[PDB]
C-alpha cells in the first residue's frame, strides 16, 4: 500500500516550506509574476522592500529552503546510502564518509550565503551577510 | 454472529468482577451514575425547561466526570502501567476526584 | 505590528 | 558515573542562570534607554485594570 | 545607570556564554554516552 | 448585578434537583473510598 | 522540559537557549510590553509539556496537571482554543494510525473532563465549550474515544480478524452522523457558528467582504518571506529538517510536534499576528535537527574522521554565534522601540495627554478615533 | 495496629476536603477556602501517603 513513512514525511516537509516561503501570500495578495529591469533582464526580486514581493520569489525560497534542509537530512541520515552507492567498491570507508560530508557542510555554507545576500537584496542594509 | 459474541462476553466479564471483588465496586458505581445522568435528563424533558442551566451542566457533568474518572482507575487497576503502580494510581485518582467535586460545587452557584 | 488602523 | 552526574547537574545550573541572563538583557533596551514605560495601545488597559484590582480589592474587579 | 553600549555587550556577552556553555555538555554528553 | 447577587441555588426548585444529585455523588464516593480501601481483593 | 520529553536534555538545553532569544518570542514580549500575549505562549508550554507527560507515561496526576494549566490559560488569553483543537487532533490522529492504548483513553478523558468543566467558570467563556463549533473538535473525540474503548473489550473476545472491517465501517459510520449532526444542528441554530476571525483564516478573501475593522488592523495581514528570516535566522532552514527527521522515526510525541509544525506554518503564513505560535514549534524542531546532527559529529570516540568531525561541528558552531549576533541586533533596531516617544525626543502625545489630565473638567468627554481609545 | 492511626487520619483527611468544598458552597469566601485547604492538606498530605504506604 502507499502508507509509507517517506510518502507522508516528504509531502508534509514540502507543505512546511511552501507555507513558510509566503505561498499563501502570492494568493491572497495578487502580486506580479516577476519584473523587468533597466535592461529588460527579468529581476526576480523587488527590491529594498520588506513587504512585497514577486511570485518568483517564492519558487527560489523553496529552491533555497529545501536545498538546505536535504543537505541537512542527507547529513544525518545518508551518508553511508551514499557511500553504498557512488563508490560500492568498499575498499575505505571512513576516508570516503568524512570526504563526503565535510563536502556536505560547504554545500550547506554556500546556499546558506546564497540566502544571506538573496535576504540583503530585499533589506539593503543587513550587517551580517555571511559572504 | 452477534448474539453468540454475547454470551461469549457476558461470560468473561462475570467471571473477571467474580475473580477479582474490587472490579465489581467501580462497575455497581459506574452504573449508578448512569441512572443519575439519566434523571436529570428525564427532568429536563419532563418540564421542557433548563432554567438554571448553570445548575444542569454542574449536576450532569459531575457524573460524566466521575464515571470516566472510574474507568480509567479501572483500566489502570486491571493491568497497571509501566510506571505507575495500584497504590499511585488511587492517590490520583482521589486527588481528580476532589477537583471535580470543587470545580462542579462552584458552578452550580 | 499593534491593535491599530494602518 | 556518579562524577560524571553531578558535573552534569552543575552545568546545567550555570547554563540556565546564563539562559535567564540572557533573556532578561536582551529585553531591557528599552527601559535602558528611554525610561520605565508602558508600551504599546493595549498593555495601557492592562495597566489599568491593574491599578484597579491592586488599589480596590478582588472582588470589585 | 549602564548605558546602552553597555547593555548591547551584556547581552551579547550572556549570548556567546551560553552557547558555549551548550556546545559543551553536547560533546560531553555524546562522547560520554 | 454582581455574581453575588443573583438568586441562590437553594432558593430554586430545579437547582433542588440537581443539588441533590451532586450531593448523592458525593456521598457515594466517600463511601466508595471507604470500602475500596477496606475491603480485601 | 517539553524538548526534553521528545528527544534527551540536550536538545531540551538547545531549545531553550534558541527561545530565550529568539527575535520571533522577543517582539511581543520586551519589557513594557504587558498584553496578554506575555504570559500566555509561557503557559502554552507548561500546558503542553504536561499534556505529553501526560500522554506517553498514562498518568491522571498529569493529565488533571495539563486541565489546571489549560484552565490558567483559558482565564490568560484569548487563544486557549488553539489547544482546544490541538490536543484532540493528536488524540485523533493516534485513533486512525491504529496506537490506541489504555493510557490514551485515561489521559484524554481525565484532561477532557476536568479542563471542560473549569474553562466554563471564567464568565467571558460561559457556555461556549458546549454549544460553540471551535469547541467542538474535542467533544467528538471526547465521544469517539469511548466507543474504540468498547472496542478494545469487545476486539478480545470475537478474537479473529471479522472483526477488523467490523471497526472500519462502524468509525465511518459515526463519523459521518456526526459532522451531519453538527451541520444540522448548527442549521437549526442551537450550535453556534465559527466565529468571525477562525472562518476568516480558511476564507481568507472573507474579511474585507463582510467584516470592514478586521481588516483595517495591519495585525491580521499576510507575510512576505524576508519575515520568516527576521524572525527566526538559521532555525527556519534547519527546522523543515527537523520535522522530517521526527517524521522517519514517528512516535506518538512525535505526532503532536508534526501536527502542530503544519498546522502553525500554514497560520502564521496566513495572518502576521500568528507568527508567534509559530516561534516555539521552530524553536523544538530545531533543537532535534541540530541535537542529531551534534549526535553523529560531536562525540570525539584517525585523522580523517577527525578532520571531517571538527569541520562540521565548527560550521554549526559558527552559525550558532551569527544567531547570537543577529538576535541581538534585530532585537535593539526593530523590538525595542518605545511608542509613546517617538526618537528624534518628540513628547507631542504625552504633552497633549497630560495638558488634558491637568486643565480639563473630570468629567469631560474625549472623542477621537478608535485607535487612541486606551492610551487617553 | 498503628495503621488504623494513618488510617483515620488518611479518613479525615478524604472528609475534610469535602467539608471544606461545603462550607464553600454556603457563602465562605474563597481566600478562607484557599488557607482552610493548605492546613489540612499538609498534615493530610503525610498521614494519607503513610497510610498508602503501609497498607497496599
Ligand atoms: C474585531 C474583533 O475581534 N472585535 C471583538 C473585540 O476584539 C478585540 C479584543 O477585545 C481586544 N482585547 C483587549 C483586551 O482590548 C483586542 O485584541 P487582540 O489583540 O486580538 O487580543 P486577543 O483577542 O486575546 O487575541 C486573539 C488570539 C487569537 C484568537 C489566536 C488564534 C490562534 C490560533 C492558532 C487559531 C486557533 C483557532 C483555530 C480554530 C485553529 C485550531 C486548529 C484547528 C481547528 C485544526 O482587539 C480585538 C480586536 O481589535 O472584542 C470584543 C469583546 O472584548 C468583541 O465584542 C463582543 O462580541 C460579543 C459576541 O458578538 C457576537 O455575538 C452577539 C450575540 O451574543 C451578536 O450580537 C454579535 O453581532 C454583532 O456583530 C456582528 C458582526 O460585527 C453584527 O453584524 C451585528 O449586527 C452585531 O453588531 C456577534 O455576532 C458580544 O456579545 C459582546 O457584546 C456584549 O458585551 C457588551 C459589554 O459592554 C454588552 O454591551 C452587550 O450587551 C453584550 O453583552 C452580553 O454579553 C456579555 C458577555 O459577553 C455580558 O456581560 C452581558 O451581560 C450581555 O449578556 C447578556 O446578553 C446575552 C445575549 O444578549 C446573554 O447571552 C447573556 O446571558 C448569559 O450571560 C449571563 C451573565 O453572564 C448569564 O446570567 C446568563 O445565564 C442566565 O440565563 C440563562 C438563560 O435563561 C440561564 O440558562 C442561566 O441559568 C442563567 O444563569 C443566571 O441565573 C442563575 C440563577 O437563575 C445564576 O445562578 C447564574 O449565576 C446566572 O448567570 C447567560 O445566558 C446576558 O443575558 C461584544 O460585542 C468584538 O467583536
Ligand atoms: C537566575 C539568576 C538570574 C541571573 C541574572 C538575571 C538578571 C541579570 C541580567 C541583567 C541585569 C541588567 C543590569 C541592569 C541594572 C541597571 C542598574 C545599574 O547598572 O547600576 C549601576 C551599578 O552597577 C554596579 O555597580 C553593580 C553592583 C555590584 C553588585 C554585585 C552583584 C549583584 C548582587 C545581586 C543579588 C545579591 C543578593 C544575594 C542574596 C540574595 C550604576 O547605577 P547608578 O550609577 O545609577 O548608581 C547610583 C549612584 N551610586 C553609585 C552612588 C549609588
Ligand atoms: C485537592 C483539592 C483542590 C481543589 C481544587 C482547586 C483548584 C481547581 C481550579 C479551578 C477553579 C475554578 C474556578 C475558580 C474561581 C475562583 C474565583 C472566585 O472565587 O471568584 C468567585 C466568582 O468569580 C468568578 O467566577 C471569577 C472567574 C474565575 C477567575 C479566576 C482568576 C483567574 C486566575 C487564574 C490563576 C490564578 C493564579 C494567581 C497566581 C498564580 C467569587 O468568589 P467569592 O469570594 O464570592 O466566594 C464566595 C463563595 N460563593 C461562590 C458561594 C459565593
Ligand atoms: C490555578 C487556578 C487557581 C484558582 C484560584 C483563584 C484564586 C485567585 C487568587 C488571587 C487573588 C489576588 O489577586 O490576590 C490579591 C492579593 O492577595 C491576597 O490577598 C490573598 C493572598 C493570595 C493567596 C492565594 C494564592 C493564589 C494561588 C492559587 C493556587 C491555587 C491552585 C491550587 C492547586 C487579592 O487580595 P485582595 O486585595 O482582594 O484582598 C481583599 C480580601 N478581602
Ligand atoms: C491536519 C493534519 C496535519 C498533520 C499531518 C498529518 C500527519 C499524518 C500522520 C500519518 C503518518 C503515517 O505515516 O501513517 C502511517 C500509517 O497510518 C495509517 O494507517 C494511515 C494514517 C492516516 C492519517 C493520514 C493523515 C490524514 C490527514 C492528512 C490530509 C487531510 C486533508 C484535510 C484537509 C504510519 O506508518 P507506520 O509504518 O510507522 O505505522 C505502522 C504500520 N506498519
Ligand atoms: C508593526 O506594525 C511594526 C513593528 C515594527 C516596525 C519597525 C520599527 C518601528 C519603530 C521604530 N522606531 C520608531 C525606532 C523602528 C522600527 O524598525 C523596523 C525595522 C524593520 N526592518 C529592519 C525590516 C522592520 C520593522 C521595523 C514597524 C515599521 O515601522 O515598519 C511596524
Ligand atoms: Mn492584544
Amino acid at each position: 500500500i502507499i502508507s509509507s513513512r517517506i510518502i507522508w514525511a516528504t509531502l508534509s516537509t514540502f507543505f512546511i516550506i511552501c507555507m513558510i516561503s509566503a505561498y499563501m501570500f502570492n494568493q491572497i495578495r495578487n502580486t506580479q509574476l516577476a519584473g523587468v529591469g533597466p535592461k529588460g533582464e527579468v529581476m526576480y526580486f523587488l527590491p529594498n522592500e520588506f513587504q512585497h514581493q514577486f511570485a518568483i520569489e517564492t519558487q527560489v525560497m523553496v529552491l533555497i529552503y529545501g536545498t538546505l534542509a536535504a543537505l541537512v537530512v542527507v547529513l544525518v541520515k545518508g551518508i553511508q546510502f551514499l557511500r553504498s552507492h557512488l563508490y560500492p567498491e568498499t575498499k575505505k570507508a571512513y576516508f570516503i564518509d568524512a570526504i563526503l560530508a565535510s563536502f556536505c557542510a560547504l554545500f550547506i555554507y554556500v546556499f546558506f550565503a546564497a540566502l544571506t545576500t538573496v535576504f540583503t537584496i530585499k533589506s539593503p542594509a543587513y550587517p551580517f551577510p555571511l559572504l | 454472529d452477534f448474539q453468540e459474541t454475547f454470551k461469549t462476553s457476558k461470560r468473561a466479564y462475570f467471571a473477571q468482577i467474580e475473580k477479582y471483588p474490587k472490579l465489581k465496586l467501580i462497575d455497581t458505581f459506574c452504573f449508578f451514575l448512569v441512572l443519575l445522568g439519566v434523571i436529570q435528563c428525564t427532568f429536563i424533558i419532563l418540564i421542557r425547561d433548563n432554567f438554571p442551566f448553570n445548575a444542569f451542566l454542574a449536576g450532569f457533568i459531575i457524573c460524566v466526570g466521575q464515571f470516566v474518572l472510574l474507568m480509567s482507575l479501572r483500566l489502570q487497576l486491571c493491568n497497571s502501567f509501566p510506571g505507575i503502580s495500584k497504590n499511585r494510581a488511587f492517590a490520583e485518582f482521589i486527588v481528580a476526584s476532589l477537583i471535580l467535586h470543587f470545580v462542579c460545587l462552584h458552578f452550580i452557584n | 505590528y499593534a491593535a491599530a488602523t494602518s | 558515573s556518579c562524577v560524571l552526574s553531578v558535573f552534569q547537574t552543575i552545568l546545567k545550573l550555570v547554563i540556565f542562570v546564563a539562559i535567564f541572563g540572557a533573556a532578561i538583557s536582551s529585553r531591557l533596551f528599552a527601559v535602558i534607554k528611554f525610561e520605565s514605560i508602558i508600551h504599546e495601545f493595549d498593555p495601557w488597559f492592562n495597566y489599568r485594570a491593574t491599578k484597579y484590582l491592586v488599589n480596590n480589592s478582588f472582588y470589585k474587579f | 545607570m549602564i548605558s546602552d553600549e553597555q547593555l548591547n555587550s551584556l547581552a551579547i556577552t550572556f549570548g556567546i556564554v551560553m552557547m558555549t556553555l551548550i556546545v559543551i555538555y553536547h560533546a560531553v554528553d555524546s562522547t560520554m554516552s | 448585578l454582581a455574581n453575588d447577587e443573583y438568586p441562590r441555588s437553594w432558593e430554586i426548585s430545579n437547582s433542588w434537583v440537581y443539588i441533590s444529585a451532586i450531593c448523592g455523588v458525593i456521598v457515594a464516593w466517600i463511601f466508595f473510598v471507604v470500602s475500596f480501601v477496606t475491603t480485601s481483593s | 522540559e517539553f524538548t526534553k520529553e521528545i528527544k534527551d536534555a540536550s536538545a531540551g538545553l538547545l531549545a531553550a537557549g534558541f527561545i530565550a532569544i529568539v527575535p520571533g518570542y522577543i517582539s511581543r514580549s520586551v519589557a513594557g510590553s504587558y498584553d496578554n500575549e506575555a504570559i500566555a505562549i509561557t503557559l502554552l508550554m507548561v500546558t503542553f509539556m504536561f499534556w505529553i507527560k501526560a500522554q506517553k507515561t498514562g498518568s491522571i496526576m498529569h493529565a488533571t496537571c495539563a486541565a489546571l494549566f489549560y484552565f490558567y490559560m483559558v482565564s490568560a488569553w484569548g487563544g486557549y482554543v488553539f489547544i482546544t483543537n490541538l490536543i484532540p487532533l493528536h488524540v485523533f490522529l493516534l485513533i486512525l494510525m491504529g496506537r490506541y492504548s489504555s493510557k490514551l483513553y485515561s489521559a484524554y478523558t481525565t484532561w477532557y473532563a476536568i479542563g471542560t468543566v473549569a474553562s466554563m467558570q471564567i464568565p467571558f467563556v460561559g457556555f461556549l465549550p458546549i454549544r460553540s463549533n471551535d469547541h467542538m473538535a474535542a467533544l467528538g473525540v471526547f465521544g469517539l474515544i469511548q466507543i474504540v474503548a468498547f472496542g478494545d473489550f469487545v476486539k478480545g473476545q470475537i478474537s479473529t480478524a471479522k472483526f477488523k472491517v467490523i471497526m472500519m465501517v462502524s468509525l465511518f459510520l459515526i463519523l459521518v452522523l456526526g459532522v451531519v449532526g453538527l451541520s444540522a444542528l448548527t442549521y437549526m441554530g442551537l450550535i453556534a457558528p465559527w466565529t468571525g476571525r477562525f472562518y476568516s483564516l480558511w476564507d481568507t478573501n472573507y474579511a474585507k467582504i463582510h467584516i470592514p475593522i478586521i481588516a483595517s488592523v495591519s495585525e491580521h495581514q499576510p507575510v512576505s518571506w524576508p519575515a520568516f528570516f527576521f524572525d527566526t535566522h538559521f532555525l527556519i532552514w534547519l527546522f523543515p529538517a527537523g520535522v522530517f527527521l521526527l517524521f522517519l522515526d514517528l512516535k506518538d510525541e512525535h505526532v503532536f510536534v508534526i501536527a502542530y509544525s503544519v498546522l502553525c506554518s500554514y497560520f502564521a503564513g496566513v495572518m502576521v499576528r500568528l507568527m508567534l505560535t509559530l516561534t516555539p514549534v521552530i524553536c523544538v524542531s530545531a533543537a532535534v535537527a541540530l541535537s542529531k546532527i551534534f549526535d553523529i559529529y560531536l562525540d570525539f570516540k584517525k585523522p580523517a574522521a577527525l578532520l571531517a568531525k571538527l569541520i562540521v561541528s565548527g560550521s554549526f558552531i559558527f552559525y550558532l554565534y551569527l544567531f547570537v549576533f543577529h538576535s541581538t541586533w534585530v532585537t535593539r533596531t526593530a523590538y525595542s522601540s518605545p511608542s509613546v516617544v517617538l526618537p528624534s525626543l518628540i513628547d507631542d502625545f504625552r504633552e497633549a495627554y497630560y495638558w488634558l489630565r491637568m486643565n480639563s473638567d473630570e468629567d469631560s468627554k474625549v472623542a477621537a478615533w478608535w485607535d487612541y481609545g486606551y492610551q487617553i | 495496629g498503628v495503621t488504623a492511626v494513618y488510617f483515620l487520619g488518611f479518613i479525615a483527611t478524604i472528609v475534610g476536603f469535602e467539608v471544606i468544598f461545603a462550607r464553600y458552597y454556603l457563602g465562605t469566601s474563597i481566600f478562607e477556602t484557599l488557607f482552610s485547604s493548605l492546613y489540612l492538606g499538609a498534615p493530610g498530605l503525610l498521614t494519607s501517603t503513610k497510610f498508602l504506604r503501609s497498607f497496599g
